Formats: structure tokens, C-alpha cells, sequence
RNA sequence: AGGGCGUGAAACCGUUAAGAGGUAAACGGGUGGGGUCCGCGCAGUCCGCCCGGAGGAUUCAACCCGGCGGCGCGGUCCGGC
RNA sequence: UGGAAUGCGAGUGCCUAGUGGGCCACUUUUGGUAAGCAGAACUGGCGCUGCGGGAUGAACCGAACGCCGGGUUAAGGCGCC
RNA sequence: GCCGUCGCUGGCAGUCGGCAGAGCGAGAAAGAGAGUGGCGCGGACGCUACGCCGCGACGAGUAGGAGGGCCGCUGCGGUG
């Protein structure tokens, strides 16, 4: 279960990081990056992941389908959004309330799909 | 957890302190959460003092 | 007066709680009957029950 | 075109020197670093006047700006490009430091990555 | 004459060889310990007898 | 818990073939870090060799 | 200053389970949760008791639970434990009980189930009845350890029956000044 | 584990947890079981009354194995035989009773402190004690010697 | 790295630079003076919304097709496990 | 009507280091001409303890200590240091 | 004002959101209970629960004890 294989993770895993004070978590879908049984991407049975699109432009969105669950092959399903900056915050948006698929995890994706725009503009 | 171990002389898997490790189910569970007083989730801090005076 | 107004501090669950408003002294004393800082003020003074 | 942090509070700090050891002075053998004297007759772990003083617990930093560099940022010892993608949710809070060892070659192409997400490094121009 | 060996329960041993199978059968203890495994079909990875040939 | 699936064995092209396995109950035996440690930690005392001056 | 003394300040109780295992460490926060959100003084002595030692919380004998089971008034009710349901192999018929303990021994299950009663989890309980009505807490006895028999007044004292440490218990060990009146004396 | 024990904290503190004003030196009270009569004689007297002097009779070539006589209770003698061999004598109406031979369970000696189950039973034993035979007879039962 | 030659610390010494100097020196608290470098300081933060002001897209809503996923007390749909 | 007042959560169990050279003071006090002497009682100290005062100071007067700002005191003081 | 210890065996799984209704500080044992008859698709943070938050009181110390060290040294199994 989540809270079982939580406490067997909370201090063992291998994307622990634990220098300066800090402690943060490299899963694959865990955004905002830190270890907490929250925001784990690999604990729960309904995880959302926000990536950089893998050209130049986009942002790809990571949900984690209910019925394959041993399955790690077929287990995840991505949607690349190269919209505008606002189409995509409504649509990950809508991805997450409408479906209500994890909804504590909204403002987190929104906060995370913004880095990725914000970090792939041309710079100044 | 029924059929013991064939090739072990006696072995069964060892039991389970708890079989339900989802407290999360658990604790969101009408079971549970009838019994419950509503939460106190006011934080109320320290009011300063001015003199009555 | 004067004491209990500007050092007056109540033994509330064993927290000397400051005596802000009426309701930390009746929540309290109110089985007395003291339930403003005037009943208290006559308490002290007219020794009582 | 420095990048701030989320709110720049007022750092105070309770004592600035360090805790030199006692008659770290007169002899080369004892270094500067503390340690509290046993000795039965020792005038500075009686507390004394006018003597050294003693790293009490009092001197402790408050806890809002404990570790926080006078940028207002905290900070995180960065090792390769990877673990910045750590650290692109806690922008505005935290910081970047490159370690000693990542090469010119490595750590360019590290400030080029934090460039772009916007992460504050403390040492940009260190080694080229 | 130190002494270098330690014995352990054998009913001991068995919990602790049954608790390392329960977590080789959970994604998420396997891909904490390192593994990359985003890929496989299925974690308790059966193959056909031929490959023992 | 009580459920136990059913496996399905993979040829050796990759692609699942038809053989099905119900997963063995030791899958669902506890997970017990401390006590695997704990076994490990002294286990792997014994492969030790001497050494003294 | 203040003419306090702090030589009692700090409570000695367990805050917390000093094991690491981590089907307790989440019966622990299950029961946490009921303890401070419920108004029922079980769930808080069940909690008190998840963090006893070993040596605290012992076990509980098959016939101890009939004869604490027996008793009138107490029946359709669960025995809840904290420790574990050892076997009482001296007692030949055994009832029906609803029981909820940490551990049940591989021939106390045997037992309760061949005579058709229900063995809970702490889980289980939790569910069925979360402020604990219905239940019946026991503990084994604490006393029973081999070790409190040497606990009390020093032996060789005036009716102090004590067991003292000896290598082994025989004719020349222990037996001969402070034990007859004839050599020396006795207490 | 050396960095659990207590010489890591007592690093730097002179005496080493052991004493400014009495050191700690060797022997100071002697070695081993030393002064048991002299100065240790409130410890010998009040943790191991009787440890001096003599008592009771010799047995030069004691053999531990001509007094061998494991006992069982009447409460566990029932658990000698199976299950299928008590409840058989509960479904049971000839009237048979089942022979527990319990010098071929490791026992000699019938001790009788439990209680039992009516039913009857042929206890074949070495040695019986008074009370055991006497539970035997009030519950209907036999108690045959075996040499 | 120059034949006891990898790295080459400390005590000790030489010379160069800077300051200082009659209560041995050193020391803790407090400031001030001068130096050394750093900030790559020297016209000083950005971010969301809205209003207006000038431009540029192959662009919004709503419909149609295909795929994917969530949910379903599909009161109680089919077949599985 | 929980049978005086005032105050305060108590009870119990194991395991246990260091100590077993002490010294000073008010008052009582034994030996001694007496002693910064030898020896007891009660309480408080020093030892294990800084700080303000007594110029200085183990023990005297005040007062007991986390690191800081303002205010006020104790015991001592206020020609100058 | 800040740090820390102790106590409250304190609070927080209620992030219960167009399957929504956003509360449990208030002097007075207990239900913002059921039934039965007279447009605009929107809402910060949190929760490494070994975590986070709120309240008061406290803070000397040799010999000695205990705890916590994301203090440090060298090697081993894992893992970056
Ligand atoms: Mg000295
Ligand atoms: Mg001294
Ligand atoms: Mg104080
Ligand atoms: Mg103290
Ligand atoms: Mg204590
Ligand atoms: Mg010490
Ligand atoms: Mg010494
Ligand atoms: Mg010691
Ligand atoms: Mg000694
Ligand atoms: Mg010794
Ligand atoms: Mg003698
Ligand atoms: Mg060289
Ligand atoms: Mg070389
Ligand atoms: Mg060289
Ligand atoms: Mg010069
Ligand atoms: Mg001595
Ligand atoms: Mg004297
Ligand atoms: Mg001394
Ligand atoms: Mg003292
Ligand atoms: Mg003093
Ligand atoms: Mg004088
Ligand atoms: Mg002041
Ligand atoms: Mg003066
Ligand atoms: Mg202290």
C-alpha cells in the first residue's frame, strides 16, 4: 500500500538527497522535487508528472492510468501541450479538477507547467 | 498462508500485524469518521496585554 | 484595581494565561459565580465564600 | 539584474567573531577551533570576567534566518546539471553552488542550465 | 579469537527471505533502489523454461 | 492482503505469451526493512576472514 | 530567580514505539488519530500501550482469556490485547470469541477458529467499532516474568523470600550459614 | 558497535568517567570473590546468605542418570495423545478408554495437579504419585505401572 | 622535478611590503583609523491583472472526425478473475 | 455540608556512576592561657558558583547565571581617581 | 525580542470543491441529525506525521549520568 511502501522509502530510496539542511527527492513524477509522502511519484496509485516537452517547446503531462498497476510499461500516459502560455495552465488545469485525479496536486502543476514556459522563453 | 511448506520441514509465511495498510482508506472511511469531534483547526496566538488603565 | 487589572494574570490549565477578556475568568470561576474581572475585583476585596 | 529572493527579511545576528579556544594565543598547537575547558581551576569555564567566552546555547540564530546567506537565499552544494531540476521548484528560496571539483567544461554548461531556470548560483564566474 | 560470526534464527532468516520477495514485487521499492525498470512489462518478470537451454 | 493475481509468463521474443502463473503467496508476506537488516548486518559477518597482528 | 527544583521536570514516558517496524509504526498513527479525535479513553490506552516494551506488554494465555471471557455480563464482546494470544494446551474446550490481538500464535488460531470465533486485526477493530464499545481490554500477567522474583528485599533479611542468583541450585550452594539456625543463623 | 558505547562521549573529560578524587586503579577491594568473610561481608551476607560452611551428606560417584524421573502434570497429560484420540472417547459408547503410555512420551512419573475431563483413560506409567492415582479413580481410570 | 631529486605543512630563520612601539607580551567587550580584496556596485527591484497607445499571426468560441484517460449507485449491462 | 487553614498531580518498580580526606559562618557548645588550634549540635554557605558591593579576598552584605534593548532596584555608595 | 529545554501525555488525515458550500474560542453534560402526523467552470500555503503548528513556564554547575549530533577519522555492503 502507499503509507506501507511510505515508510519503507521515507529514508531509504535512492533519489533521496540530504545535504545542507535540505532534503529533496529526484522520482520520476514527483514536482516540486521534494520527499514527502505528498508529492511522491512513485508511492500512490494516481500520480501527476509535469516534464519539459523533449524538442525545444511544449510541456508533457504524466498521469498514471488506474488499471495497470504492476505494469510499469503500460502504466503511464503523457499528452505534450505546445500551447500558449494560459491554454496550457487551463488544460492541465481542467486535466486535474474535472477528472479529479489527485486534486491536491493542482496549483503544484500549474507552479511547475509556468517554470518550464518561464524556462524556455529566449532569455534575456 | 493455509497450505504449509512442502520443501521446508514446517514453515508457514509469517502473519500480518495489520492486513489493511491503507489508513488512508481507513481514516476517510464512514466508519471512522462519524465517531469523530470537528476538528479545532483555529490557531489562536498569544494576545498581547495592554493595561485596562 | 490596580493589581488586578495591570498584573493580573490567571492560573488557566497551569498557564499563567494574561486576563484579556471576561470569558478566561468565567470559563473558570462562572461555577462561583465570578464571571467578569468585577466579580473577581469584589472577591478579593469583600473576602468571600 | 540580480536575482531576488522571495522576501529579504532583517538578518540579525547575535555574535559575529568566532569562538576562539582558550590561550589559542600563546601556543601554536592549540588551533582556533573550541573546545570547552574541563580543568578544575580554569578561569574561563567558571565564567569569569573580562575572559573568553563560552558557545552557549543562548547565541542560537532565529530560526527564520538560520543558514541564510546575506542574499536572502539558502543555498545547495550542486554536483552535476541534474541536480538543479532538484531545485527549480524552490527558486526564489534556494541557491546553487557549484562544488569544487566540477570541472570548467562541466560547470559552464551547469551556469548556462541555471541561466536558463532562472536558479541563483553563488560562484557563476568561478573557475572559466 | 574475536568473535568474527554471528548465527542467526532460522525462522528469522526465513522472514527476512520472504520480506526481500514481497518488495521485489512493488515498482516503487524497485525503482528506489535504482533499477531502471520504467520499461518492463510486469514486475514479477516470468520467462519460459528455454532460457535455462 | 487476500487477492492474488494471475502472473502472465513472458516468451523470450518479449511479447507476453500465453502461460499464466497466480502469483505465489510470498508476494504478499510483510515488509519488514528492520528485520531484513537487521539479518543482513549479521549474515554478512559470517563471510568474514581473520585478521590480527 | 526562582527557587524551583527541576529534578522531576521531565516526564519519563514514552512519547513513541522504541521498534522500527512499520506495520506498528502505522497502527501508531491510526491510533494516534482516534486517540486525539475521539473523546473515548480506550483508543488512549490502547495508543499508551502500543509504545510498552516487550517486557510491558505480555502475553495473554488461551484459558486466562476464557476465564476474563466468562465472567457475567461480558458476553458478544471483543478481547482486545495489546500483546500476543499464546496457547493454553491445558484446557480442553475452548468458545466461540471475537478477539483483536497483536499476535496469535500458529495453534491459538487453530484453536478459535476450529470453535468458530473471529481473530481481528488492530485495523480490523478500528473499523468495527472506532470508539471501542463492545470490547474488553486484557493484559497478561506482568509479574509472571522469571525475573521479579528476585526484585523486593535482599535475601538473608528477616521474611524477605527472595530468590537469590546462584550458579546452580543443589545441596552446597547456598544452603549452609545464613539459611540453618544450626550453622550461624537464619532470617 | 564501538560508536554506540560510552568511551565516544567521554572523550576529552580527564578522568574518563571514572574519578577525580579516587582514581581508578586496579584492585582496589582485591580480586574475584575476595574479603568474603572480612570486607565483604555485608555483600556475602546480604545478596548470598549461606554461601559458607558446609552442609548434608557426600555421594563420592554420583551418577545423574540412576535418579532420572521426568515428571508430567495431569493437566498436560492429555496432549500426549492426539486430538482424534480424546475426542473419540467423547463420541465414543462402548465405554473404552483410550491407554496413555507415557514412558513412551519421555515421562516416568505421573505428577497430578490439573483438572481433567470425564472421560476415562489407562495412564501406563512408572512411578504415580498419591493425588495423580486418586484423580485417576474419581474420574474413572486405571493406572497401570510399567517397570 | 637537477642524482637522498613526488607533494614539501609546523616550529625556526632571511629578505621585501604595511602598520606600530617607555608600564614584557598576549588576551575578552566596545568602537574608530588604515589597509587587503569582494560586490565584477555606481542611476537601481520585478511579477500578476486591468486600462489605453501603436504593430504582428494563419488564431478564440462553438461545431465534425479519430485517438487517449478518469468516473460510473450502467439503481441491479455483458464476460471474466 | 468529603468535616481546620494554605499550597501542590501523585504512587510504585528495576538498573545505577561518582562519594565515603572536607572547610567556613551566626547561635549553642567540650578540651586548651589562647590560636587562621582540637572536637560536637542546628541552619546556611564555600567545595561544585559566576555577578554588584567590602580597594584587595574560597566562606562577609546583596543576589544566584541562555543571548540581547529599555526601565527600576538590592547591598553598597555620590570632593578627584 | 531571539535560541533552547520542559510541560500542555496540546492542535492538524478537514486539501471533506458545480458529485462544491468551505464552521468548531465559546462561560454552562450532550445533533449547524433524519424522516412521521396537525451567465462566467474559479478557490494561496500545507502533511520529509520521525512532519508541521499553538500556548505557557523555565535556562548555574565539579565528580557522575543520559540524550542529540546534516560534528569529524579509516575501511565494508548498497546507492548517487
Ligand atoms: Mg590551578
Ligand atoms: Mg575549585
Ligand atoms: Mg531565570
Ligand atoms: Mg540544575
Ligand atoms: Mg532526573
Ligand atoms: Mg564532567
Ligand atoms: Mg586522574
Ligand atoms: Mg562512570
Ligand atoms: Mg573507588
Ligand atoms: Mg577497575
Ligand atoms: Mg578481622
Ligand atoms: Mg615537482
Ligand atoms: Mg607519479
Ligand atoms: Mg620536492
Ligand atoms: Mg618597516
Ligand atoms: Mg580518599
Ligand atoms: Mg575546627
Ligand atoms: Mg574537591
Ligand atoms: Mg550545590
Ligand atoms: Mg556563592
Ligand atoms: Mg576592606
Ligand atoms: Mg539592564
Ligand atoms: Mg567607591
Ligand atoms: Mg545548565
Amino acid at each position: 500500500s502507499a503509507h506501507l511502501q511510505w515508510m519503507v522509502v521515507r529514508n531509504c530510496s535512492s533519489f533521496l538527497i540530504k545535504r545542507n539542511k535540505q532534503t529533496y527527492s529526484t522520482e520520476p513524477n514527483n514536482l516540486k522535487a521534494r520527499n514527502s509522502f505528498r508529492y511522491n511519484g512513485l508511492i500512490h496509485r494516481k500520480t501527476v508528472g509535469v516534464e519539459p516537452a523533449a524538442d525545444g517547446k511544449g510541456v508533457v503531462v504524466v498521469m498514471k492510468r488506474r488499471s495497470g498497476q504492476r505494469k510499469p510499461a503500460t502504466s503511464y500516459v503523457r499528452t505534450t501541450i505546445n500551447k500558449n502560455a494560459r491554454a496550457t495552465l487551463s488544460s492541465i488545469r481542467h486535466m486535474i479538477r474535472k477528472n479529479k485525479y489527485h486534486p491536491d496536486l493542482r496549483m503544484a502543476a500549474i507552479r511547475r507547467a509556468s517554470a518550464i514556459l518561464r524556462s524556455q522563453k529566449p532569455v534575456m | 498462508w493455509r497450505k504449509a511448506a512442502s520443501l521446508k520441514s514446517n514453515y508457514n509465511l509469517p502473519m500480518h500485524k495489520m492486513l489493511n495498510t491503507d489508513l488512508s482508506r481507513i481514516l476517510k472511511s464512514p466508519e471512522i469518521q462519524r465517531a469523530l469531534r470537528a476538528p479545532r483547526k483555529k490557531i489562536h496566538r498569544r494576545v498581547l496585554k495592554k493595561n485596562p488603565l | 484595581n490596580e493589581l488586578i487589572y495591570k498584573r493580573g494574570y490567571g492560573k488557566i490549565n497551569k498557564k499563567r494565561i494574561a486576563l484579556t477578556d471576561n470569558t478566561l475568568i468565567a470559563r473558570s470561576l462562572g461555577k462561583y459565580n465570578i464571571i467578569c474581572m468585577e466579580d473577581l475585583i469584589h472577591e478579593i476585596y469583600t473576602v468571600g465564600k | 539584474a540580480a536575482l531576488r529572493p522571495l522576501v529579504k527579511p532583517k538578518i540579525v545576528k547575535k555574535r559575529t567573531k568566532k569562538f576562539i579556544r582558550h590561550q589559542s594565543d600563546r601556543y601554536v598547537k592549540i588551533k582556533r577551533n573550541w573546545r570547552k575547558p574541563r580543568g578544575i581551576d580554569n578561569r574561563v569555564r567558571r565564567r569569569f570576567k573580562g575572559q573568553i567566552l563560552m558557545p552557549n546555547i543562548g547565541y542560537g540564530s532565529n530560526k527564520k534566518t538560520k543558514h541564510m546567506l546575506p542574499s536572502g537565499f539558502r543555498k545547495f552544494l550542486v554536483h552535476n546539471v541534474k541536480e538543479l531540476e532538484v531545485l527549480l521548484m524552490c527558486n526564489k528560496s534556494y541557491c546553487a553552488e557549484i562544488a569544487h571539483n566540477v570541472s570548467s567544461k562541466n560547470r559552464k554548461a551547469i551556469v548556462e542550465r541555471a541561466a536558463q531556470l532562472a536558479i541563483r548560483v553563488t560562484n557563476p564566474n568561478a573557475r572559466l | 579469537w574475536r568473535r568474527w560470526h554471528r548465527r542467526v534464527n532460522t525462522t528469522q532468516k526465513r522472514y527476512a527471505i520472504c520480506s526481500a520477495l514481497a518488495a521485489s514485487a512493488l515498482p516503487a521499492l524497485v525503482m528506489s533502489k535504482g533499477h531502471r525498470i520504467e520499461e518492463v512489462p510486469e514486475l514479477p518478470l516470468v520467462v519460459e523454461d528455454k532460457v535455462e537451454g | 492482503a487476500c487477492a492474488r493475481p494471475l502472473i502472465s509468463v513472458y516468451s523470450e521474443k518479449g511479447e507476453s505469451s500465453g502461460k499464466n502463473v497466480t502469483l505465489p503467496a510470498v508476494f504478499k508476506a510483510p515488509i519488514r526493512p528492520d528485520i531484513v537488516n537487521f539479518v543482513h548486518t549479521n549474515l554478512r559477518k559470517n563471510n568474514r576472514q581473520p585478521y590480527a597482528v | 530567580g526562582v527557587d524551583i527544583r527541576h529534578n522531576k521536570d521531565r516526564k519519563v514516558r514514552r512519547k513513541e514505539p522504541k521498534s522500527q517496524d512499520i506495520y506498528l509504526r502505522l497502527l501508531v498513527k491510526l491510533y494516534r488519530f482516534l486517540a486525539r479525535r475521539t473523546n473515548s479513553t480506550f483508543n488512549q490506552v490502547v495508543l499508551k500501550r502500543l509504545f510498552m516494551s516487550r517486557t510491558n506488554r505480555p502475553p495473554l494465555s488461551l484459558s486466562r482469556m476464557i476465564r476474563k471471557m466468562k465472567l457475567p455480563g461480558r458476553e458478544n464482546k471483543t478481547a482486545v490485547v495489546v500483546g500476543t494470544v499464546t496457547d493454553d494446551v491445558r484446557v480442553q474446550e475452548v468458545p466461540k470469541l471475537k478477539v483483536c490481538a497483536l499476535r496469535v500464535t500458529s495453534r491459538a488460531r487453530s484453536r478459535i477458529l476450529k470453535a468458530g470465533g473471529k481473530i481481528l486485526t488492530f485495523d480490523q477493530l478500528a473499523l468495527d467499532s472506532p470508539k471501542g464499545r463492545g470490547t474488553v481490554l486484557l493484559s497478561g500477567p506482568r509479574k509472571g516474568r522469571e525475573v521479579y522474583r528476585h526484585f523486593g528485599k535482599a535475601p538473608g533479611t528477616p521474611h524477605s523470600h527472595t530468590k537469590p542468583y546462584v550458579r546452580s541450585k543443589g545441596r552446597k550452594f547456598e544452603r549452609a550459614r545464613g539459611r540453618r539456625a544450626s550453622r550461624g543463623y537464619k532470617n | 558497535p564501538s560508536r554506540l558505547r560510552k568511551t565516544r562521549k567521554l572523550r576529552g573529560h580527564v578522568s574518563h568517567g571514572h574519578g577525580r578524587i579516587g582514581k581508578h586503579r586496579k584492585h582496589p577491594g582485591g580480586r574475584g570473590n575476595a574479603g568474603g568473610m572480612h570486607h565483604h561481608r555485608i555483600n556475602f551476607d546480604k545478596y548470598h546468605p549461606g554461601y559458607f560452611g558446609k552442609v548434608g551428606m557426600r555421594h563420592y560417584h554420583l551418577k545423574r542418570n540412576q535418579s532420572f524421573c521426568p515428571t508430567v502434570n495431569l493437566d498436560k497429560l492429555w496432549t500426549l495423545v492426539s486430538e482424534q484420540t480424546r475426542v473419540n472417547a467423547a463420541k465414543n459408547k462402548t465405554g473404552a478408554a483410550p491407554i496413555i503410555d507415557v514412558v513412551r512420551s519421555g515421562y516416568y512419573k505421573v505428577l497430578g495437579k490439573g483438572k481433567l475431563p470425564k472421560q476415562p483413560v489407562i495412564v501406563k506409567a512408572k512411578f504415580f504419585s498419591r493425588r495423580a492415582e486418586e484423580k485417576i479413580k474419581g474420574v474413572g481410570g486405571a493406572c497401570v505401572l510399567v517397570a
